[PDB]
């Protein structure tokens, strides 16, 4: 069994065990599991924690999240998986998101995993994404947030068209990204003015 | 740049006279 | 003086190859000579103040200013002339080309070293551009180099926010490999626990790409040797595991930058061992489990790691020289090219294990290498090896055969 070895050791070598089985499989992939041990360790999370046990012991934990997380950007045309993949990150998050958990490691790990997944989807459309960025920029905070919607918008830009643009509005966000000073800014800057002819010299 | 072993005999980027001679040899 | 007023007055002239001539003279003379060196900067500063000179010839011109380290006076001078260049020309050349003459300024004459780091830290943080970043992690990683100590527990606080906050892969890989190349010096001692330093060290060594744990894991590696505090010896577990999974991650990869990155970490690991051998002996462990899986060249490199490991520890247990063997059973038909330096690199590991006489597993050795070689340079090599390591039974009847 797969779940009653993980719910026994946290609260060894088996784990190391998994590891190479991992290992080989990815091997044998990009040559030539993951499914059922990610679904195995979803159904247990479902029952009452894991995570706590598994933040103690975040040294062991991570290197699965780091193979499965190669195992999934290895095949991206393997659609599904990457779904699951972010559902799950998304719901460990938001059960390990209590203050009182005393973040760590595995709080940063499973954040920048949750924060690549969701940037690899794109966008609904350029237009909204632009105005929720804007009123994220009203609310002067959420940077978490407002990063999430200028790579979304970044996606958008780098795959689909051109939309209604509102240069006043465009020239306002800008100025807000300015004044918060957006790591994204050079590409977002990049992803404009690259297309969008509807003029940037204004701008 | 480092090196995993720094007293590994393995190493022929430089390599004698001596040895040149015996590598040419028998192979 | 006629030659100095001969530079003086081509720098001014119209034709362009005589001013680029002019500029390279100018460079040459301001390394040599001192009251030369004042006078280029007083005009350097008037002409790029000016508005005649195009832009092409003022990026020739900043670097004349890296010669400006013949005296304090003339030093400061230049650093509030390369500070008005950084306010009024903020595109992304002359920033460049002013940036990096004034870091090498700044090494040259080590009184202005630390607010060069403050200056070069403020740009890593604020200014948006990738290029810029870029050239402050290598001014950094070219100062780490060349002046470790003058670092203060400020700027490194500041890099490791830096390293936290930026999302890029390559601005993160590049402040790690600076912050790494730091933690290989006293800057640890200077520094000083949980920390930024050791937050960001935890994080990173989890990352996906392969450079950015192999510079977290390095990291955590230089703070676990270098001091023995007791948040230290809580958090050396976590790099002993960061490192397992960096080494079962980089056993099949099979390309030259995982090659590197395997380096880096069998060299972090052996340091490790030499600091803890309580820690030593999981790692010979972890070691010899990836041993049987890992590829070919892996395997060489795993070998010659685990013979540095036995070499300098003397209790490796004999309980490993099983499964050596049972790898050198199995590699005795794998390949032909790649098969010699794998065997040799097997025999010294097996060499060096047995820190005993040799049994009838020394006549499988021998029927393999006589059955699969037949090339004799890797004989030699293995004999070599056993008469190192005083297995000498062994040298005797390979030397014999040969």
């Amino acid at each position: 069994d797969l779940a009653g070895m993980f719910l026994q050791i946290f609260p060894r070598p088996v784990a190391l065990a998994l590891q190479q089985a991992l290992g080989q499989e990815l091997a044998r992939v990009v040559q030539g599991i993951t499914v059922r041990v990610l679904q195995a360790l979803a159904t247990l999370l479902s029952s009452p924690a894991l995570v706590m046990s598994m933040h103690r012991s975040h040294f062991l934990a991570c290197p699965l999240l780091r193979q499965l997380c190669q195992y999934q950007r290895c095949v991206p045309q393997d659609t599904g998986f990457s779904s699951l993949f972010l559902k799950v990150l998304l719901q460990m998050l938001q059960w390990l998101d209590s203050p009182g958990v005393e973040g760590g490691p595995l709080r940063a790990q499973l954040r920048m995993l949750a924060s690549q997944a969701s940037a690899g989807r794109r966008l609904s459309d350029v237009r909204g994404g632009l105005l929720r960025l804007a009123e994220a920029l009203a609310f002067r905070q959420d940077l978490e947030v407002v990063s999430s919607t200028v790579r979304a918008v970044i996606a958008t830009l780098r795959s689909g068209e051109q939309c209604s643009v509102e240069p006043d509005l465009i020239s306002k966000v800008l100025q807000g990204l300015i004044e918060v000073r957006s790591p994204h800014l050079e590409e977002l800057l990049t992803a404009f003015f690259s297309a969008t002819a509807d003029k940037p010299v204004v701008v | 740049d480092v090196s995993v072993w720094e007293e590994n005999w393995e190493d022929d980027i430089v390599q004698d006279d001596f040895n040149q001679q015996l590598r040419l040899e028998m192979e | 003086k006629n030659a100095h007023h001969s530079i003086r007055q081509s720098l001014d002239s119209h034709d362009n190859v005589e001013v680029e001539a002019a500029v390279f003279a100018a460079a040459n003379f301001s390394a040599q000579s001192k009251d030369f060196a004042v006078g280029i900067c007083n005009k350097i500063s008037e002409m790029i103040q000016g508005l005649a000179t195009p832009v092409d010839l003022k990026l020739k011109l900043i670097p004349i200013l890296q010669h400006m380290h013949h005296d304090a006076i003339l030093a400061s001078s230049a650093r509030q002339l390369l500070q008005q260049l950084v306010t009024s020309y903020p595109s992304t050349k002359m920033v460049i080309v002013s940036l990096h003459t004034f870091t090498l300024l700044a090494a040259s004459s080590l009184v202005d070293t630390p607010k060069q780091i403050q200056l070069l830290l403020q740009y890593l943080k604020n200014d948006p551009r990738k290029a810029v970043k870029r050239l402050a992690i290598q001014d950094l990683k070219l100062l780490a180099n060349k002046t470790p100590h003058t670092w203060s527990r400020e700027n490194i606080q500041a890099l490791c926010e830096c390293a936290l906050q930026t999302p890029y892969d390559s601005l993160k890989l590049g402040m790690l490999s600076v912050l790494s190349t730091l933690s290989g010096t006293i800057a640890i001692k200077h520094y000083f626990r949980s920390s930024d330093l050791v937050k960001l060290a935890q994080e990173c060594c989890y990352h996906n790409n392969r450079g950015i744990a192999a510079h977290g894991v390095r990291v955590l590696t230089n703070i676990t040797v270098s001091c023995q505090e007791k948040d230290l010896l809580a958090l050396e577990q976590d790099a002993v595991f960061g490192l397992e999974s960096l080494l079962v991650l980089c056993s099949q990869d099979d390309s030259p930058g995982a090659q590197a990155t395997l380096k880096i970490a069998l060299n972090c690991m052996v340091k490790l061992a030499k600091g803890r051998p309580h820690l030593s002996q999981s790692v010979v462990e972890t070691l010899l489990t990836q041993l049987h899986s890992a590829q070919d060249a892996a395997r060489i490199l795993m070998c010659h790691c685990l013979a540095a490991i036995a070499m300098q520890l003397p209790v490796l247990g004999d309980g490993m020289l099983g499964d050596l063997m049972e790898l050198y059973k199995v590699i005795g038909r794998s390949a032909t090219d790649k098969q010699q330096e794998l065997l040799v690199s097997l025999a010294t590991v097996i060499f060096v294990a047995s820190q005993k006489a040799l049994s009838v597993e020394s006549k499988a050795v021998i029927k393999q290498q006589l059955e699969s070689v037949s090339n004799g340079w890797t004989v030699y090599r293995i004999a070599r090896q056993a008469s190192r390591m005083g297995n000498h039974d062994m040298a005797k009847e390979l030397y014999q055969s040969l």
